[PDB]
């Protein structure tokens, strides 16, 4: 019964990127195969790209419920 | 002002799981037959050495049943959760030592009715 | 015992002794012990006599630890040993290996000898590789996520024997198929002409071949011609049978007895 | 690494339309 | 007295320990945070025996820690005054009596004692008799006491017995 918007803003997509960034840079399992490239930025906007991201989003609504969205459930914009 | 005598306790402790002597000590060593297999794992501490020793010279029963049975033929009564360790553990011979030992137990109830408890709980050791 | 504190009696023969060999008088390293005895190491310490002083047997300058065999702290000698020696069908192998170099010791074995070697990816893992073809090596890689608990790291007598023997004697079935071919390690680009170059014989009977993949072992071909446009099917060999269109069964051959009776469908 | 997963891979089905005849070979028996 | 209640517990996992076993690794980082421990509020804790669940990990911003607020079923023990349990006795000396409630270490001076139970300083293991020399008490020995005070010494319980009461010692 969720409601929010079946997209992913971007806002969250940038949050979502850094987050996966700076979790790689910390030497942190990645969720694809690497092509021979090393900047975490570049790492983590594959995954998003792959939709691989072990990442949920809970988006926080003025009443105070919330709803769980998994980056590979909704649909990326960029 | 806090004196398990006259039955007071904080919030938080009030409601607590009373355990018995012989219970912790098989669910301790249970967790030790669990934590000894499966290799590669960090050995127990001093703690649960300790601990082990401590309760294995208190044990009035090692059957669980007895446990289940002590418990259940306790329960049926009106009294605290706080009267089902020590007066289960102590295990005392008459009435008038559980009665000094315990001063909850003075006028609470009769002397037969808590001798004969007593007695039941004499022979349900082993 | 008074001045320099060690007598004989606390060192023992076959006990190691560190003897640091600091300078030589004539040919032997003569040196000071760890308890201030003066370590003299013999010619015979290094096998040396009427050659150059042993450098490699004991550390000149520094400490080198060697069997003790001799207590004459008092006498200032070291009997200390330079030597390293004075001191003191279902083949399945071990390793206590990179990936490259491990590739040129796996041709030799025939088909159903397994090998245990470590893992090049995180710790505490282990990689499984069974003969699968002339060429083709299936690397499980078990942290094919093959799921286990961690008592089985103590004997490892049996997870091949639960999940790698079945699997193997279920491939080298095929192997042994009658239409079976390998065209170089079984290329997409090869193994397409010959289904329409075979057509041509016999338009009315329309045969079947099987063969695996070399880019990605554990996924055979089983290919064939409803009509004069190709296709490919893919099928995975699971360790307790096999997955084909989702189902799983017991024996190989009911793969092929209910492989012959679903084809006809339109699709 | 150099070695990724490889029983891990989903089997993608192809898919197709082909209006033929019952015309092709029978079965055996699995014995 | 061990009881059993329901606690709480956030710890961060260092974003290398992300993998298949991230659930296997908050639980040995639990097990091995939470034992043996003692604490003000809810007293010495004995050991964990089940897990209740683990909570929904809040990776922080501009930090790669994420917490885990696990809720887990494990035993505590927290003794209070006027409670009377059963321990041995470890050492007599003529200061006072030593003895060893499980996790916890009490004391009995003299002065607790009767003037019944005097001392023995010249036979060699120090033990307490009467004039009859009938009752004996020494070491390892399954002897009662009452807690009449408690302490904590920065998560290490140091309560005090007493020997005043009557039908306190061989059962």
């Amino acid at each position: 019964k969720r409601i929010t918007t079946p997209y992913m803003t971007k806002y969250e997509r940038a949050r979502v990127l850094g987050t996966r960034a700076l979790q790689i840079a910390m030497c942190a399992p990645v969720m694809v195969e690497l092509e021979g490239e090393t900047d975490p930025l570049l790492i983590a906007m594959k995954e998003l790209k792959a939709r691989k991201i072990p990442i949920i989003i809970r988006r926080y609504l003025p009443d105070g419920s919330y709803e769980d969205w998994g980056v590979d459930e909704l649909i990326i914009s960029d | 002002e806090e004196d398990a005598s006259q039955l007071i306790f904080p919030k938080e402790f009030e409601t607590a799981e009373t355990l018995l002597n012989s219970e912790v000590h098989m669910l301790l060593e249970h967790r030790k037959q669990q934590n000894e297999s499966a290799e590669d794992e960090q050995e127990l501490s001093e703690v649960f050495m300790k601990t082990l020793n401590y309760t294995a010279r208190f044990s009035r029963f090692k059957n669980r049943e007895t446990i289940a049975s002590v418990r259940s033929l306790l329960l049926q009564k009106k009294l605290h959760k706080f009267e089902l360790a020590c007066l289960a553990n102590l295990c005392p011979e008459t009435a008038e030592e559980s009665k000094a030992l315990i001063p909850s137990l003075e006028g609470r109830f009769e002397d037969e009715e808590l001798q004969q408890i007593l007695d039941d709980i004499q022979t349900k050791r082993s | 015992n008074m001045l320099t504190k060690e007598t004989p009696e606390t060192f023992y023969i076959g006990k190691l002794i560190i003897c640091n060999v600091t300078g030589i008088a004539h040919i032997g390293v003569k040196t000071r012990l760890d308890n201030g005895v003066t370590g003299f190491i013999p010619t015979k310490f290094l096998s040396d006599k009427v050659v150059k002083r042993p450098e490699e047997r004991v550390k000149v300058g520094m400490t080198v630890h060697c069997r003790i065999m001799k207590i004459d702290i008092e006498k200032f000698s070291a009997d200390l040993t330079c030597r390293t020696s004075d001191l003191m069908i279902a083949h399945p192998s071990f390793h206590n290996i990179n990936f490259k170099q491990a590739e040129k010791m796996m041709e030799t074995m025939d088909q159903g000898d397994v090998i245990i070697r470590p893992s090049s990816k995180g710790e505490n893992h282990l990689t499984v590789t069974w003969k699968v073809s002339d060429g083709i090596y299936q690397h499980v890689d078990v942290r094919a996520t093959l799921w286990i608990n961690s008592e089985e790291f103590e004997d490892l007598d049996e997870i091949v024997a639960r999940y790698v023997q079945p699997m193997a004697s279920f491939a080298r079935d095929l192997l042994n198929h009658k239409y079976y071919q390998d065209c170089s390690g079984g290329d997409r680009k090869k193994l397409e002409e010959l289904l329409i170059k075979t057509k041509k014989e016999k338009p009315t009977f329309i045969p079947y071949f099987i063969c695996a993949c070399k880019e990605l072992p554990g996924k055979f071909l089983l290919g064939y011609q409803p009509r004069g446009k190709p296709r490919i099917e893919y099928v995975t060999v699971t360790p307790e049978g096999f997955r084909y269109r989702g189902q799983i069964f017991p024996t190989v051959n009911g793969l092929f007895r209910w492989f012959k009776d679903h084809y006809q469908d339109p699709v | 690494g150099a070695t990724p997963a490889y029983g891990a891979w989903s089997p993608s089905v192809g898919s197709g339309m082909t209006p033929g005849a019952a015309g092709f070979s029978p079965s055996a028996a699995s014995d | 007295m061990f009881y059993h209640i329901s606690l709480e517990h956030e710890i961060l996992l260092h974003p290398r320990y992300f993998g298949p076993n991230l659930l296997n690794t908050v639980k040995q980082k639990l097990f091995t945070e939470v034992e043996g421990t003692c604490t003000g509020k809810y007293g010495f804790v004995i050991a964990v025996t089940t897990i209740d669940n683990i909570g929904a990990g809040v990776i922080q911003p501009g930090r790669g820690f994420v917490l885990y607020p696990v809720k887990y079923k494990a035993i505590v023990f927290r003794p209070f005054k006027g409670e009377v349990v059963d321990a041995v006795v470890t050492q007599v000396n003529k200061v006072g009596l030593f003895t060893e409630i499980g996790p916890m270490s009490c004391f009995i001076s003299r002065h607790s004692i009767p003037s019944e139970m005097e001392f023995d300083p010249n036979s060699n293991p120090p033990c307490y008799k009467t004039m009859d020399e009938d009752i004996v008490i020494q070491q390892d020995d399954e002897i009662r006491l009452k807690i009449v005070g408690t302490r904590v010494d920065k998560n290490d319980i140091f309560a005090i017995g007493s020997l005043m009461d009557d039908y306190l010692g061989l059962v």
